């Protein structure tokens, strides 16, 4: 079973870092989730967001999305609304398989507490997982829970 | 930065690997 | 279900986008 996953968010939150830790610990990896074998294709959104007809098609191919923000970056958490609206615009659907991800949870200095992001994901109706690409904590959980949400819908 | 072509004898899995590479490349250079 | 041919290094971004769409369409139907 094939799964197209797209990782979006502000620049510097660790989207690329989370992708590398998943794959190489290439943008493809075969894993087993809930006793079911999976083929994961990851779209690591590089550069900054811009208007592009073909970029939309690249995101429209995605079946699951990771809204990644940094726990030490306030703006990256404020832009979560912006990225979600973009996804629902391209996918043309209000309910899109999505997971809110708070990266850099290893850092002791935090500007976005867990409860704030816990309420946001709760209002969206999506799961929330704190991740750390530096310590590999919650990395697999974030991508695998995303596949769970796709299977849910 | 562009991923090289898989070849004429590339298997389906070799195509899936390439497609994922071309997926990120085409997005980045947009 | 024809397997698409990858355009050379002389190809443009659009040429790769086409092959990207053709390969996706091929890998989907071949599944
Ligand atoms: N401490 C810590 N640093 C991180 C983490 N993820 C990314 N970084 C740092 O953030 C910098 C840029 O991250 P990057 O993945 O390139 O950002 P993005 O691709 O735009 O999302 C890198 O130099 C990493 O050292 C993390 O989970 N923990
Ligand atoms: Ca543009
Ligand atoms: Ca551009
Ligand atoms: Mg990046």
């Amino acid at each position: 079973t094939e799964y197209k996953l797209v990782v979006v968010g502000a620049v510097g939150v660790g989207k690329s870092a989370l992708t590398i830790q998943l794959i190489q610990n290439s943008y493809r990896k075969q894993v087993v989730i809930d006793g079911e074998t999976c083929l994961l294709d990851i779209l690591d959104t590089a550069g900054q967001e811009e208007y592009s007809a073909m970029r939309d098609q690249y995101m429209r191919t995605g079946e699951g999305f990771l809204c990644v923000f940094a726990i030490n970056n306030t703006k990256s958490f404020e832009d979560i609304h912006h990225y979600r609206e973009q996804i629902k615009r391209v996918k043309d659907s209000e309910d899109v398989p999505m997971v809110l991800v708070g990266n850099k949870c290893d850092l002791p200095s935090r500007t976005v507490d867990t409860k704030q992001a816990q309420d946001l994901a709760r209002s969206y109706g999506i799961p929330f997982i704190e991740t750390s690409a530096k310590t590999r904590q919650g990395v697999d959980d974030a991508f695998y829970t995303l596949v769970r949400e796709i299977r849910k819908h | 930065r562009r991923p090289r072509c898989p070849g004429d004898d590339a298997s389906i899995e070799d195509l899936h690997e390439y497609w994922a590479r071309l997926w990120n490349y085409l997005y980045a250079v947009a």
